């Protein structure tokens, strides 16, 4: 019935939907960045081993 | 690391192309000795130096 209040609630609903998706893949991102940082560190060890061999 | 790979390849190829010349020289010397001054046109003077 109220466009101005329906608005405040529509922007709140978009804020909460974007908060939902954003925190979901942001927490996925903290996990993924941690594991991939360790993983890339290990591959960097491999690269250094190649350097030593050469 | 890949730069180092390139350097390794360069050194290997120059090593090989320098290596082949020793066998070339050995075979050439043997053949030239066995043909050029062992056939019967040898001047009997050089018989003493040759033996």
């Amino acid at each position: 019935d109220d466009q101005f209040r329906k608005l405040l609630y529509k922007l709140d609903l978009r804020l909460f939907q974007t908060i939902s998706d954003q925190m979901t893949r942001d927490l996925k991102d903290i996990l993924d960045i941690n594991v991939s940082n360790n993983e890339l560190c290990y591959q960097l060890k491999q690269v250094l081993a190649r350097k030593e061999d050469l | 690391n890949e730069r180092l790979e390139a350097i390794l390849s360069r050194e290997q190829n120059l090593l090989e192309e320098t290596r082949k010349l020793c066998m070339n020289l050995k075979t050439n010397n043997k053949k030239r000795l066995t043909e050029k001054l062992i056939q019967k046109d040898l001047h009997p003077v050089l018989n003493k130096a040759m033996e």
